[PDB]
């Protein structure tokens, strides 16, 4: 029964996440911003 | 070889994921990104190296980590990203 609970919650996030009106974003960019965030989190120590 | 992607909403479970564990120890949220990254930049050569999902029909599971996988599928110009999830938990 918890299966059932996961698999809708994992479809309903993947049905918000297919009507993002928003493209796709390079790897490349997503690497930048992993980047930006880790370097923020360490400046924050 | 064929250009990997990211939907926004996986950038966003990317940055949930690592934002929660950075709380704690940022080197085992850096650990896990270099890791999920290692997954999804080979797949410009093997698009269809992983299994079809059955939970999500359309999309392709990746089990990068025994407590995360990434979820994406080969559109006809791209790999796309569509979402990074706990493997046992509704998260993020």
């Amino acid at each position: 029964e918890q299966e059932n609970s996961y698999n809708e919650w994992l479809r309903a996030k993947v049905a918000t996440s297919l009507a993002d009106p928003r493209p796709a974003i390079p790897h490349d960019e997503v690497e930048r911003r992993m980047a930006e965030r880790f370097a923020k989190m360490r400046k924050e120590r | 070889h064929l250009p990997v992607l990211w939907l926004e909403s996986a950038d966003t479970d990317l940055d949930d994921i690592t934002s929660y564990i950075a709380r704690f120890d940022i080197d085992a949220a850096e650990r896990l990104w270099q890791r999920l990254r290692g997954c999804v930049l080979p797949l410009s050569e093997h698009p269809y190296l992983y299994p079809p999902s059955d939970r999500v029909p359309g999309l392709r599971e990746i089990v990068a980590h025994p407590n995360y996988i990434i979820l994406y599928r080969v559109t006809t110009s791209s790999v796309e990203v569509v979402n990074v999830i706990h493997a046992r938990r509704q998260f993020p």
